[PDB]
């Protein structure tokens, strides 16, 4: 090897992922806005908030796709786009040994289809993505409460709500009980300048308007 | 076709003893399912082109033993598997019906996640 | 209008008679690696880490420099741009002493960071290196003037924006300092901003003096008070405290730089 | 492991295996806590000539992920060759 | 644009019902909290609690985010009804600990320079 | 018949503390990540980072 | 120890012998675990059929690794997608019967003697090679070039305030963990440090199927419902 | 490749019924368990006496911290700062002013014992190793306070555990 | 070389003194506050000052690898001799 | 082109009411928008491309121990990113915070010349390079 240090990229693999994308792209073109294959040979279809179920289901049934290895769902709030949170669900082929990345958006009063129909696998992953990003997910059999305290208020995961938090407990001989107290830290957080100020990567540069 | 597969590994899976008769006939419900869906439909024009294909597959070659690999699919107490819920599939976008262009654009910034 | 069309990369941009190649592609935002060019200030092209090879002409040209000819790709990627980058890169850093963990410039220095982007990931030297005398300025500025790569920015500070008919270039080769040659006071009003336009730890300020690092002063946008012109400047803030003050940009109340009373 | 001969032969019956040679704790064949100086090898670019870092630039050649169709007869693709049935474990075929 | 997708309900009509039905079944267990919690507070005090963050609510005028309120309450009794949550958890609303703070100008000012 | 349980008694930070550290600051979350196995996820964490800088970890 | 870029620092002068030390005499021990552990016969019962999973059943509810290996489904990220080095050594998935506690119980104990060849085969193949990339600007620079050369210098000091800036972009990356499937999520915003890093938790996927996991069995089997998967309540949070 | 863990087809003859018979009826996997469990009982334990006895560490391990200095005797502590932006849990403090000769160093260093892992990472950061973790251990408290240490309990710890970091670091700076 | 304070208060080598008024005292009631024996500050005073025939010479703090970076000093300036800021002590020119 | 029950409400976005914020740190509070200023330490540029939202300082009071500057500003510490300042003023609407915005400056185009550093009577003639 030549360049020992730098990761060897594979194109053959990248071929058929990217023929896989168009494939995808022309059964269900209703909602795949967007297929788009990484330098990292990892496939990411953008479809609309409204027709996971039909392509969820899709990719789980079809017998060249066979996609029914849900990994798991997640959200990555961004603020600066109208729809600022972002359901984005990861599958794997036994079969095909291969991943592809759903991604859609989604905003805070915008409903979606509960994914159990397709992956019943998930049941618990809506009751921690409504729990730390508050995205309520439409027709879902318990939209409950099991990754914070109880009668907690607010979405941790969210950028607008501070990692040190709005709560702190102690216990108190008054009552007997260890009672909520607005936080108040012996230390505060420094916040951290470690974004470099010159240009970065030139590849990844967005174009200016 | 041979002794029947007491154990096909897999649990809850069961061995039908008829394999290949189960496939043709599964195969032409699925044909059906695909007959009522327009031409330019890209679910047509790429699924059945692998049904008939694989169903004139399994309608040439008798004997379950190597029939696991000519559609390679693994053992065939499975290969009704994807296709029974494919027949399910053909049923589903019996009602989606998503070869129409995109229901809307989405927004202008909402992709392309440098920032 | 007279706007002349010169490609950057093939990508086509309009572009005003006389605008330099560094200027040329700030429209679209390249900002060539550069030391020794300042915006608000004159050029020299010393530093020669501005220097981009120009397509289909074997000669790399300074951005600094050379304004423009119709239609003149700038190749920024380069391969043979980054070996130039690279080459000048480390020269410069041949001598510079091993100060970083001591240099307040730490955290905030242009040729840290320059190292880090546009620059390589190991050392060819095996020789020795220069130490330069330094040369109290002032109980107001720092002198570790063997920090300093010769970008020779301060001395047009003085000559400019201050007006002092003041220090220099002193010497030459290897051994050329940039001082007063005998030790004369720098007494301007403008003496402190000399600190934000070196990009070294040769000039920095001697009231903050190590009180704290650039990654973690929260900075906060303010306003000058003691004067009337009410300048712009950026306040540090680390755990409950004022360090230091920074000049910000505004045009016309301050462009970039303050008095030393604020500073 | 210092026990005498008859007791070992106590526990190696009522065990049936060979506990004096594989005895569980360690003993005296440990490497020396004190070891000699190393001499670490150099890396795969320690070279003082012909390696610019953008020979080797492997971050920056990271491209932004390529698109194949957006909204602003061909055969039909499968996404990979898909696997093939593993084989049986030629050391012993099942437990 | 601004016409808005609606979670459940189409408008305050349909919002509003919800609110009326999530509050009328709050105070079905609030008597029976209190004495299966082993609590020392009057039924009273947690009526007009209850109560008193309905006001605090009480002012927007969109019919998702409302929806998402009742659905939130509806999210919050079950927690207590079956035992779920704990005294402290409970115990939090009923706002004892909490050291009495200021409201006047004069106030603010005298305990210190927080505006 | 039906079993749900209830979790959260050990819930934390992890990945709301991890945007505010940097990826070597991020590595001592996944040694802490889980409490039995603790090597084998930062495999799993350099493997993706290694990823994403299209650097390739010596043979050794 | 595990670092991007590579490990973080290389092997003491014997640390390999002393592994061949231990990897000799622990099939001996995990035998004794084996004879009093497996042929028990109230051990036997309390695993065998107390609990079991289908394979869609196991498939569609997120579970990987030995969950789906011990219910008979052929998987394994070891070889399908060998990542590291793991395409260069040979070892033996435990797939098995039908899936009760017994099942994957045999199927993790082999795992251990198949784990004992991966160590074989890789402590006898040990490479005269580098512990990290020599690539400075994502890797600090050796403690001895550290005090002698600038590049090295300010590498350090850069990677060690703001540290390495990886290209944006988003990734899942899972790879078999001991206890099932491990991926981290983290998306890149084109910075120094990450914007979400939502973990794939081997636990929170495999505690997802208790529910079904558990129809129809008796309160004190339950703990040994838990006992057959791995539910390290560190982990299941995320 | 993969390998088959329980399937198994139990000889059906007279003489193997009579052995799973006998099996079931006179305990004999059921006396196995207890067979080799005697073995382990004559056999000598493992237990380690404390403090009379210790298990073995490494020269690399990392502990009570504890901030050395010069052969001549001055502080390594530059104030450099690094070992705060690497450090995970941000449990050291750095502050420093101008000495009266002039040479910084830091007029506090407070780690807060009770918030750092004991990383190594501060180790790794300091181009001077000035700030290393003891090989102390045992180092446990009855105040939350004592924990909470500063400038001069790190100097202490550097003087009171100097010769064996000392040497530590002397045989181990070649793998770093 | 540590001097005393008006409440005793052993003054640190930084120079902290808490004052007769501060309440922040009586933690150091029934305890003991703890100081360095040694002074940074002075343990310079005693080591030897070396002349070194050249214009420039690099310290290491000896050690070779163990010290600090090689970090150049320049001999040229008379005044006071030339300090290594890393390594605390001083270089001397022979004055040729 | 959307079927699903579209219905119209204009009600500017306010999430407010169910975004978990005591009703103590939602008005009082000011909100400030605008792009970073390069520090004049460094010529880099790059900060000074987004659009970050930050909240007003609050107290710190010196922890009596040890000199820790303890805070109970919970939001002292939260700096967000905004590609443009509508999409920022509208993150302040839909969290209704009292904002307060400014448009941010823009490099002046300077004229350069390395000829004019030698002029005939020019004053851009400078005395030393
Ligand atoms: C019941 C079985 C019979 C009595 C015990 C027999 C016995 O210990 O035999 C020695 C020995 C003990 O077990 P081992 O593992 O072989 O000992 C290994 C080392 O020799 C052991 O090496 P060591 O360094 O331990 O040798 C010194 C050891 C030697 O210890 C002995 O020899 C044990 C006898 C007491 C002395 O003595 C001590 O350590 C001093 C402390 C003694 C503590 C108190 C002992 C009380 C014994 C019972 C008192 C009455 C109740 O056993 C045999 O030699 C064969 C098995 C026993 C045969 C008994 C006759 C038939
Ligand atoms: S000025 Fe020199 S010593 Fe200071 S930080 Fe920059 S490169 Fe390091
Ligand atoms: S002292 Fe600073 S500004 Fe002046 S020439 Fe040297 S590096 Fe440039
Ligand atoms: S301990 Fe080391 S890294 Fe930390 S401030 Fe002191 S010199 Fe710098
Ligand atoms: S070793 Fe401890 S004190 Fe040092 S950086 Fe790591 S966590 Fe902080
Ligand atoms: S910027 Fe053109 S040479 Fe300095
Ligand atoms: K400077
Ligand atoms: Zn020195």
């Amino acid at each position: 090897d030549t360049r020992p240090t730098i990761r060897p990229r594979n194109d053959v693999v990248h071929k058929q992922l990217s023929a896989f994308g168009q494939y995808v792209a022309e059964i269900l073109p209703k909602y795949v806005q967007q297929v788009q294959v990484s330098c990292f040979n990892e496939l990411e279809i953008f479809i609309h908030p409204d027709g996971v179920i039909p392509v969820l289901t899709f990719l789980r049934d079809h017998t060249n796709a066979q996609f029914k290895s849900l990994a798991d769902l997640t959200a990555v709030d961004v603020p600066t786009r109208q729809n600022r949170f972002e359901i984005v669900y990861n599958l794997l082929s036994l079969r095909f040994n291969s991943q592809i990345r759903v991604k859609t958006y989604t905003d805070e009063l915008t409903p979606i289809e509960s994914s159990v129909t397709v992956y019943k696998a998930a049941n618990w992953y809506e009751r921690e993505i409504w729990d730390m990003f508050g995205v309520f997910f439409a027709n879902h059999p318990d939209l409950r409460r099991i990754l914070t305290g109880y009668g907690f208020e607010g979405h941790p995961f969210r950028k607008d709500f501070p990692l040190s938090g709005y709560v702190e407990l102690r216990y108190d001989d008054e009552v007997k009980r260890v009672v909520a107290e607005p936080v108040e830290l012996a230390q505060e957080f420094r916040k951290f300048d470690l974004n470099s100020p010159w240009e970065a990567f030139p590849a990844y540069r967005q174009p200016p308007e | 076709a041979g002794l029947l597969k007491k154990t096909t590994g897999l649990v809850g899976l069961a061995v039908c003893e008829t394999p290949h008769e189960r496939l043709k006939i599964l195969y032409t419900k699925i044909l059906d399912v695909l007959g009522q869906i327009p031409k330019n439909a890209a679910y047509r024009k790429y699924t059945e082109q692998i049904t008939n294909e694989k169903l004139g597959m399994v309608k040439a070659e008798p004997d379950v033993k190597k029939l696991e690999e000519q559609l390679q699919g693994g053992q065939i107490e499975e290969v009704i598997l994807q296709a029974e819920n494919e027949l399910s599939l053909a049923r589903k976008m019996l009602r989606w019906k998503p070869w129409e262009p995109l229901v809307e654009e989405p927004p202008a910034n909402q992709w392309k996640w440098p920032i | 209008s007279n706007l002349i069309e010169v490609f950057v990369d093939g990508q086509s941009v309009m572009v005003e008679p006389g605008t330099t190649v560094l200027q040329a592609c700030e429209k679209v935002g390249m900002q060539i690696p550069r030391f020794c060019y300042h915006e608000r200030l004159s050029v020299a092209g010393n530093c020669r880490m501005c220097l981009v090879e120009i397509e289909k002409a074997p000669k790399v040209v300074a951005a600094c420099a050379m304004p423009v000819m119709k239609g003149w790709n700038i190749l920024t990627n380069s391969e043979k741009s980054k070996k130039a980058r690279e080459g000048v890169m480390e020269f410069l850093l041949a001598n510079h002493p091993l100060d970083c963990p001591i240099c307040d410039q730490g955290g905030e220095c242009d040729l840290q960071d320059q190292s880090m982007m546009f620059g390589s990931d190991r050392s060819r030297f095996l020789e020795g290196k220069r130490a330069v005398e330094d040369k109290n300025i002032g109980p107001l500025v720092k002198t570790i003037m063997t920090r300093c790569i010769q970008c020779t920015r301060c001395i047009r500070f003085a000559s400019e924006i201050a007006g002092v008919d003041d220090l220099g270039t002193t010497g030459r080769g290897n051994d050329m300092q940039v001082g007063t040659y005998i030790e004369k006071m720098f007494m301007s009003e403008l003496s402190g901003n000399i600190i934000d336009i070196c990009p070294v730890g040769a000039l920095t300020s001697k009231p903050y003096a190590f009180t704290a690092r650039p990654w973690e002063t929260r900075k906060t946008e303010s306003i000058d008070v003691m004067d009337a012109v009410g300048s712009n400047i950026v306040v540090s803030t680390r755990t409950g405290e004022v360090m230091r003050i920074l000049p910000r940009m505004h045009e016309d109340i301050n462009e970039e730089w303050i008095s030393d009373k604020t500073r | 492991a210092s026990a005498t001969r008859v007791i070992q032969l106590l526990r190696n019956w009522a065990s049936g295996r060979d506990l004096q040679a594989k005895l569980q704790l360690r003993y005296q064949e440990i490497s020396k806590r004190t070891q000699p100086p190393p001499k670490l090898p150099v890396g795969p670019s320690h070279k003082l000539s012909n390696n610019y870092y953008c020979t080797r630039d492997g971050r920056r050649e990271a491209m932004p992920p390529s698109i194949v169709m957006s909204s602003q007869e061909k055969k039909a693709v499968t996404p990979a060759p898909p696997i093939k049935r593993w084989e049986l474990s030629k050391d012993q075929p099942y437990l | 644009g601004t016409s808005v997708k609606p979670i459940f309900s189409r408008d305050m009509n349909e919002a509003k019902r919800r609110v009326r039905e999530l509050y009328r079944a709050w105070y079905r267990e609030v008597p029976n909290t209190v004495h299966l919690f082993q609590l020392d507070i009057s039924v009273k005090q947690g009526r007009d609690k209850v109560r008193e963050m309905f006001m605090k609510n009480a002012h927007v005028t969109d019919p998702r985010v409302v929806d998402l309120l009742v659905i939130k309450g509806k999210m919050e009794l079950e927690e207590t009804i079956n035992v779920w949550k704990q005294r402290t958890h409970i115990m939090r609303f009923f706002h004892e600990t909490e050291a009495p703070r200021p409201t006047d100008f004069l106030s603010k000012f005298y305990v210190g320079h927080d505006p | 018949r039906k079993c749900d349980p209830h979790i959260g008694l050990l819930h934390r930070g992890t990945e709301k503390l991890i945007e505010y550290k940097t990826y070597l600051q991020a590595l001592p979350y996944f040694d802490r990540l889980d409490y039995v196995s603790m090597m084998c996820n930062e495999q799993a964490y350099s493997l993706a980072v290694e990823k994403l800088l299209n650097i390739q970890p010596p043979p050794r | 120890y595990i670092r991007p870029g590579g490990v973080h620092q290389d092997l003491p002068l014997g640390l390999l012998d002393d592994i061949y030390e231990f990897s000799k005499n622990f099939s001996f021990r995990i035998d004794e675990l084996e004879e009093m552990l497996t042929n028990n016969r109230i051990w036997r019962n309390r695993t065998v059929d107390i609990g079991v999973v289908t394979a869609e059943d196991a498939l569609n509810y997120g579970f990987s690794g030995v969950m789906l290996r011990g219910s008979g489904i052929q998987w394994d990220l070891r070889k399908t997608q060998p990542y590291d080095v793991y395409d260069q050594v040979e070892f033996d998935v435990p797939i098995g019967s039908r899936g009760d506690c017994y099942d994957r119980y045999l199927c993790r104990v082999e795992e251990m003697r198949q784990s004992l060849r991966i160590i074989s085969q890789c402590l006898n193949k040990m490479p005269p090679g580098e512990i990290k990339v020599d690539d400075a600007k994502v890797s600090p620079p050796k403690r001895a070039e550290m005090k002698t050369s600038m590049e090295s210098l300010i590498h350090h000091f850069k990677l060690y305030t703001e540290g390495y800036q990886v290209p944006p972009g988003a990734t899942y990356t899972a790879i078999e963990a001991p206890k099932g499937e491990f991926g981290v999520y983290l998306v890149s915003d084109g910075s120094s440090r990450p914007y979400r890093c939502k973990i794939k938790a081997p636990g929170f996927a495999h505690l997802a199927g208790l529910d079904k996991m558990s129809k129809g069995h008796m309160l004190a089997d339950v703990v040994a419902i838990i006992g057959t998967q791995d539910i390290v309540f560190g982990e299941v949070d995320r | 490749t993969y390998k088959f863990v329980n399937m198994r087809e139990p000889s059906m003859d007279m003489k193997s019924v009579t052995d799973r018979a006998a099996q079931t009826l006179l305990w004999t996997e059921l006396v196995r368990g207890l067979g080799m469990t005697l073995s382990y009982l004559f056999r000598e334990p493992a237990t380690i006496n404390y403090p009379f006895e210790k298990g073995p560490l490494s020269p690399r391990f990392r502990g009570e911290h504890a901030l050395r200095r010069y052969p001549s005797g001055e502080e390594r502590c530059i104030a450099c700062k690094l070992c705060e932006a690497v450090c995970p849990a941000q449990a050291i403090t750095i502050e420093a002013e101008p000495r009266a000769d002039g040479s910084r160093r830091t007029t506090r260093y407070d780690i807060d014992m009770t918030k750092c892992i004991y990383c190594g990472f501060c180790q790794e950061a300091c181009p001077v190793d000035a700030i290393v973790e003891g090989p102390n251990f045992e180092f446990s408290t009855e105040t939350h306070e004592e924990l909470l240490y500063n400038k001069e309990k790190l100097l202490n710890n550097g003087d009171k555990w100097e010769a064996e970091i000392a040497a530590n670091i002397q045989a181990d700076y070649l793998y770093r | 070389g540590v001097r005393t304070s008006p409440t005793g208060e052993k003054v640190t080598h930084t120079g902290q003194a808490y004052d007769d008024g501060d309440y922040r005292r009586v933690r150091f009631s029934d305890r003991q506050k703890e100081v360095n024996e040694n002074f940074a500050i002075d343990l310079i005073a005693e080591q030897p000052v070396s002349e070194v025939g050249s214009r420039v010479i690099s310290c290491d703090g000896g050690g070779g690898a163990l010290g600090h970076p090689r970090v150049y000093i320049n001999l040229d300036k008379e005044t006071k001799t030339g300090t290594c800021g890393y390594c605390g002590l001083q270089f001397r020119q022979p004055h040729h | 082109t959307q079927d699903t029950q579209l219905i119209a409400v204009d009600e500017k976005l306010d999430i407010t009411t169910l975004t978990g914020v005591p009703e103590e740190h939602i008005k009082t509070r000011k909100v400030r928008i605008f792009v970073p200023a390069r520090n004049n330490m460094q010529s880099g540029v790059n900060n000074t491309k987004k659009w970050k939202m930050e909240f007003d300082t609050r107290e710190r009071w010196e922890n009596p121990l040890m000199g820790w500057s303890s805070t109970a500003d919970p939001l002292s510490n939260l700096v967000l990113t905004f590609s443009t300042k509508e999409d920022a003023v509208a993150f302040a609407e839909k969290n209704g915070w009292s904002f307060d915005v400014e448009e941010r400056k823009v490099p002046k185009p300077k004229s350069k010349s390395y000829g004019a550093n030698f002029s005939w009577n020019k004053r851009t003639r400078v005395s030393t390079k």
